């Protein structure tokens, strides 16, 4: 609720669309962003996106065929850049 | 004082982001 952290993972060879490895939330949420950001994984704010994933999915599972593109963007800019 | 456990740390080092709120 108050805070949210969502881990994507993806690998195209074995699905088109990205993989959840993690759901956090508040305290733990906030201990997960800070160690991401420590050993230097991207942390990306979509306040929508993250309410979205929370209230749709569990962890260690494929993002839905509806919500597969909004998270595929970031991806995709990461990659850009 | 660690907040995380082993394999929420592995989870995280295996991902290409973490979307938050």
């Amino acid at each position: 609720p108050t805070h949210i952290a969502i881990g994507i993972y993806f690998n195209p060879e074995i699905a088109p669309a990205p993989f959840i490895s993690l759901i956090e939330t508040n305290q733990c949420a906030l201990a997960v962003r800070k160690y991401a950001n420590e050993v230097g994984i991207p942390t990306v704010r979509d306040v929508k996106l993250a309410r979205k994933l929370y209230k749709t999915h569990t962890k260690y599972s494929f993002v839905d065929f509806e919500h597969l593109d909004e998270v595929l963007r970031l991806i995709v800019w990461l990659e850009q850049v | 004082i660690e907040i995380l456990s082993e394999q929420t740390k592995s989870d995280i080092r295996n991902s290409k982001l973490v979307v938050m709120n």
